[PDB]
């Protein structure tokens, strides 16, 4: 499912860059989807900040995710 | 040139088609009101049915004057049209006959020869005015502007149209269905329920009027027919009969008429297009967050080690991603149908582009 | 060639399927007389209904003598087609099953074996001369002309149609819808009306007879069902429901006709399209002058300083370029439409231009 | 800019457009519940039929201020869009006249103004409670989505769509058919039945109230007629032709949404040419093989000099290649069609590439 | 791979979809068994219907059991298609309620918990049994290739079909419509005429079993309604109601099948269009021929001074050359459509000529 | 109406050359048409015969019958 | 709205030169719209005659109207 | 009709060189057709065996089957 995991990356993918700013991989979850917690997306900020620099790789995502 | 005369005597023709439509309509007015006057008026009134039967004649005469008046106007559009310069070779043999089959038919009138019935005799004279519904059709299609253009008539010589009744069918069946649709059966129920009430009299009780007729010809030509009344006399049950393959006939109109007017045009299906093209997204979008929040909680949930609190964000990852899958291939092939629009005409243009970019 | 004996053999099957269709209906007919006599006359006309019956065995005696002749001359033109010596090869084990299912369908005549009824007997008997009308869409393949014509059977073996009977129903009904949806209805209406009268006879008060069924079946078929008359017994229900099933058909037979009806071609599309040419073309200048006039004379009030006499022009400028907006986009996709029928055509002679300029 | 404000105005009219419809509703509800309430309980509650006659008309008061606050921001949003500053220009003089027709027809109820029959006087003003339902086209016209967005408005003035009521009627009936139509033919049973319940009430023996309008209304509706129950007043048989009319169009329009919903698309197509491909590819091979065994069994059976088993299969020779060339005409055609489904976008591709290769 | 596995699963998914309607159709056949034993047996069969009663008993707890081994089949499936490995994450919430309406609606036979009527409470238990006929869709998918195929159903996610049964519904009436269509309303008509006699038993005069409702059904469906036999119950009208309602879907789905069958395909109008070539060439020397012989005997009888004979010939000469003009120009609008039919394709190999023709 | 006279020509016109055979000029009026009298087209070819070399040029004989 | 007033005068503009004539410019309000007067249709030839030489340029008279 | 049973042959032509092996020879009737019995391919093998290498070349086999 992983195709399936950077296919839906892929949507927010305006740049076409393979890196999405933090301000929409906050935005994605927070305004939209199912719903949103306020401490699960800082702890999701805390964990995929290992860079932290305000755009995320997300293809190591993928992976760290799976 | 004689193409202004051509033109002149088609309106001479216009006038004549429409005055005979007028002296005949107030022939059969007049014939309406004296079966109506012999009913509830009885032997008391033998002046007024004298006079109206003669008015009855008189309306007559003139519309046998306003048919040979009009057949003039054709034979001499025939000379003008083929360049001729005598009548005797203008008028065909067939014509000649059709001249006297008109001439009879609107002649029938119950003329003043000589307690409320018509009698055997003219109760059939004065159901055959309603013969002269054919002067309509002549009147409509000459009113209308295709017969009336020689500018009209180069392009239906050109196409093999040959000034049909039926084009003028067609064309206001496709231009306006509601209005001719709607006055034609309300104008079938009146007459026809008219005629069945003159074939129903029934004196005594008072059995035949419209009171019944007005009820009984709505409910054949529906088909419903509940039966609570039910025609009486031999001919009753053709007139019952004539009605019910009108309203089949005109259900399978209707059936086509609004199976045409459901179908998008091209700007209909370009602005349903674009309803549809703005609102994909959303979901696409939406979507796609709905497989973005799962894919991160059901990885929390395994490396916090709940294996119980786990199953069911994997559960719902599997539902997101085939939704996911499912919105997605239904989001490409409408813009797939967006492109098979615009492929004929863009094509059209690059062959002119190429052709010059040869050079 | 064999294609002169080929096509020879193909009119003496088109007389046999003829003369075989006439010795068919001259039995059903005298089974109609003896029918009818028997009722009307009794058990005085002895002689008649002797002498009637053993005119039909004779008559079905020369139908059984004009299908074997038949089926002879489809086995000759079996072996003149695809060359063969010996008959025993050319007949098939499934043919010759047809062969008695077909003379034993054409041979169930009330012979003269031995107070208006028929009996239990020979009235199944009378009513399976009916199944003799298979003889008529053989017929009627047979004379028309794509069977007839190894020209036809050389593009039709291109097209592998193989003679069907659905392919002329396709035909006739393309062609002449009318005639053949006006002949069939009547004919059902009086074959199934006069199966109805045998079916309910009612010798006390005579009220079964065609007076009553002529009335019955057009009522049941147009699905109005007054209900005044219904049938009485178990044979008469299973003939009033076969005729409402065919009543539906016809009526889905009738709307399906009316629907290619009403379309235009071609031709009636140019005409039309040039009719709303000349049409749109005159209300663009008319409103563009109804836009013009009140665009100085709200200029000319509002500098007459008159200020309520200005908002109404003001008020009808804002509707007349509201309307002339409305017929200008209107008129350009007429214009459009035009542009867009003679696509094709032009882009197939204009490549094969661009063809012979690369040279 | 002023497209915020314009899109602004377009909520505060979806919701004088919702909220006028409910006390539209919440007024025919309590019409009915007085209408039943005078009739089960006579002229002891004189104070309830006081009560809910004088709600009606409080209803009614928010009903005629909430229609007039709808045309204040229709006039506020034209003159919002056209750019004015007066709204003496932006009226309309046939826009003030449907103001006093909308304002008329939404107050013809019952007031309080003074056994359980209504009378000749308020029968007619309860029913005319029910012309509010020209407000549900408003409010569905302004729920959808293509009048509220400017976005949209773009696209529809680029196309004339001109937001009719029509569009969406196509919409609506194109997506959820069977919603509409299953919804639609309920209330208009209800509804008529009511309507009839109130013409016919018969206290005598209770012959006319919903257990027998209940029935009598779908048996109309679908035209069957049974004809055990009837109308029996001028104004129940009125109601009775407008249910049937109303029959034969909704069966009309069943017709035409059956008829879209069988055709296949280009998805179904394509499957159902490939599972037609993968299945006459299997009876390709085996009339094949049908051909090749029978083919060397002759030979065998005639080299074998034993002429009366050799015939037979000679026959079946004969029907087996008949029958290939028939599989194999009937799988060529097939592929024809396969190949004439990619003939557009396939050419509008190879024009691209041999326009590059001019270079 | 594990698309054997895949593939193996679907025969056993097969089978237990053809059983489980084996065991429903054989409790449904027992139902209808003991309903009219006893009716026509009374209190002194007690023995038989109390060995009938626990025969439905053991045969619907053996399609209890031929339901959770379905399902299981499914949730095995599952796990091979998306690769998983626990089977509780394979199950779903509201699959796993679907599993209970399923084994609930599969449970309703009347039990052995205990003068011909069934009584209030297991008549709606025995027509519950009814409500088992949703497990034929299912059988007809499974025994259809569109599933059983792993290429087909790769197709099929390339087209996003996802197994509807709305496909193999236009599939198997595009293929088979006769058959379906008459198979159907066959089923329908007893299926509902025996629910009707079931509402409907009046022990005094037996006015209620098959020999009424199996001729009150056809009359309701096919909608005539005579109204000679009426329903009598409350519970009656709703099942006549229910017959009409699918009386007027399966006539409008008629009507789209015979609209569509009356169609030309490709072939048959290469065929036509031949017909129509060889037969106005015909008449287009025909009329010529007509042309020319008045064209020499009317200066034959100038010449000869004889005018009174000679405006004869001209009449004719004027009537043979309009006939000519019309023959000849309805004959080359033919080859028109001739020549439009072969456009595309040859187009699309002139275009692939010309590409390689510019090295 | 001389050019649909010319056009009826044309349409037996198999050697597009303005010249017809008298076989086929007897042939369609014998054998087709409306009728034939044999006297009628012997006359016709006695008018018609200021040449009388089995093939008449008609253009010359649309102008002789008008 | 200037642009739909020169938009209608673009309809009479069978020159294609942005000139109109004053005798068509007579002729579309006398002939046909709603109404004409003559009077008026006077005074707006002597409104719009600054030039009065048998044709107008339309583009200066619609700044003049509005 | 012996152009019917080379086209009936060339379906089993999945080389296109006109020749044929005795695996699909065997198989074709075996495994497909109306029937088949062993004694009669085996005799059929034996018949059309004048060569016997595994491969047949239909061309004559039609000639020698007519
Ligand atoms: C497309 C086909 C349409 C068919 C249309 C034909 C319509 C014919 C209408 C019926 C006309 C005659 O119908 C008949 O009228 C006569 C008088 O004329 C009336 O008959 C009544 O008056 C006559 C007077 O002579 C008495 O002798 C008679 O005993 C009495 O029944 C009846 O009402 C009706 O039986
Ligand atoms: C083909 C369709 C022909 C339909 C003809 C209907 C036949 C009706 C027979 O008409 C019947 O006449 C007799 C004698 O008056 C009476 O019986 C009834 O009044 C009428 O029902
Ligand atoms: C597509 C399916 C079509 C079904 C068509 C079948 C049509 C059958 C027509 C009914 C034939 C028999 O119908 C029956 O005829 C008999 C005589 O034969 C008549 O019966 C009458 O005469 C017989 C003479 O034997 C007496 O004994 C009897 O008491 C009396 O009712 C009735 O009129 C009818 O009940
Ligand atoms: C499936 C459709 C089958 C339709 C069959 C109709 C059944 C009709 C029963 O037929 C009935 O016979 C009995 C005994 O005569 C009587 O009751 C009536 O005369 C008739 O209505
Ligand atoms: C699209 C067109 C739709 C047409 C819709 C029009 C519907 C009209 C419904 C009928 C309304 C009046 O219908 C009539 O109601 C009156 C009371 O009002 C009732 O009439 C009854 O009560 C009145 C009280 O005044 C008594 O005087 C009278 O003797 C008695 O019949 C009847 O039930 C019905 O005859
Ligand atoms: C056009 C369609 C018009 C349909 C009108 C139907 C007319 C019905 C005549 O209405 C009739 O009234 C009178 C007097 O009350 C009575 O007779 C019955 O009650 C009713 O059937
Ligand atoms: C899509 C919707 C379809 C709706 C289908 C529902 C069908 C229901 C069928 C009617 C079932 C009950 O119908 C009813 O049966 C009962 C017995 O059960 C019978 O009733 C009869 O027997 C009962 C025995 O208890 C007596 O008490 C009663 O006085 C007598 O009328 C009637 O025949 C019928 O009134
Ligand atoms: C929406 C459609 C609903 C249709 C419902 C039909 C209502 C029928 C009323 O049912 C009626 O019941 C009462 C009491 O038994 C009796 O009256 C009749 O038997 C029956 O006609
Ligand atoms: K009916
Ligand atoms: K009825
Ligand atoms: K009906
Ligand atoms: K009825
Ligand atoms: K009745």
């Amino acid at each position: 499912s992983e195709e399936e995991i950077r296919e839906a990356f892929r949507v927010f993918d305006k740049d076409g860059n393979g890196y999405i700013s933090a301000a929409e991989l906050r935005h994605v979850m927070t305004n939209l989807g199912e719903k949103l917690t306020d401490e699960e997306v800082d702890e999701m900020i805390r964990e995929a900040d290992i860079d932290g620099d305000g755009q995320v790789n997300y293809e190591e995502f993928v992976q760290m995710m799976t | 040139g004689a193409l202004r005369r051509r033109k002149r005597l088609l309106e001479q023709e216009k006038s004549l088609a429409g005055w005979a439509l007028v002296l005949a309509g107030t022939g059969i007015g007049l014939m309406v009101l004296h079966a109506e006057m012999l009913w509830f008026g009885g032997c008391s009134w033998a002046l007024y049915l004298f006079l109206v039967k003669c008015t009855i004649s008189i309306s007559t005469f003139l519309l046998l004057c306003l048919i040979v008046a009009f057949h003039a106007k054709e034979v001499q559009l025939f000379m003008t049209d083929n360049g001729l310069r005598d009548w005797r070779v203008a008028l065909t043999g067939r014509q000649a006959a059709q001249i006297v089959l008109e001439l009879v038919v609107c002649g029938l009138h119950p003329a003043p020869v000589r307690p409320g019935f018509l009698g055997q005799g003219e109760a059939l004279l004065s159901l055959a005015m309603l013969l002269r519904l054919y002067l309509v059709p002549r009147a409509v299609l000459l009113r209308s502007g295709v017969l009336l253009n020689a500018s009209y008539r180069s392009i239906g010589a050109l196409n093999q149209v040959r000034f049909r009744h039926w084009f003028v069918a067609k064309l206001y069946m496709n231009t306006h269905p509601g209005r001719l649709l709607l006055g034609l059966t309300l104008g079938l129920w009146l007459t026809t329920a008219w005629v069945l009430s003159v074939a129903e009299r029934q004196a005594v009780n008072a059995t035949g009027h419209l009171s019944d007729t007005l009820w009984l010809i709505p409910i054949t030509f529906l088909t419903i027919g509940y039966g609570d009344v039910v025609p009486g006399t031999m001919w009753g049950k053709i007139v019952c009969l004539c009605t019910g393959v009108m309203g089949v006939c005109c259900t399978a109109l209707l059936v086509a008429v609004v199976a045409r007017k459901l179908e998008f045009n091209k700007a209909e299906k370009h602005v349903h297009n674009f309803m549809m093209d703005i609102q994909y997204t959303k979901e696409m979008k939406e979507s796609a967050a709905r497989v973005l929040q799962e894919a991160w909680m059901f990885y929390k949930h395994t490396r916090r080690k709940e294996s119980h609190a786990a199953r069911r964000h994997q559960r719902k990852l599997l539902a997101a991603i085939n939704a996911f899958r499912q919105v997605r291939l239904k989001h490409r092939k409408l813009r797939e149908q967006v492109n098979s629009m615009v492929d004929i005409s863009k094509m059209h243009m690059i062959l002119y582009d190429l052709q010059q970019n040869l050079s």
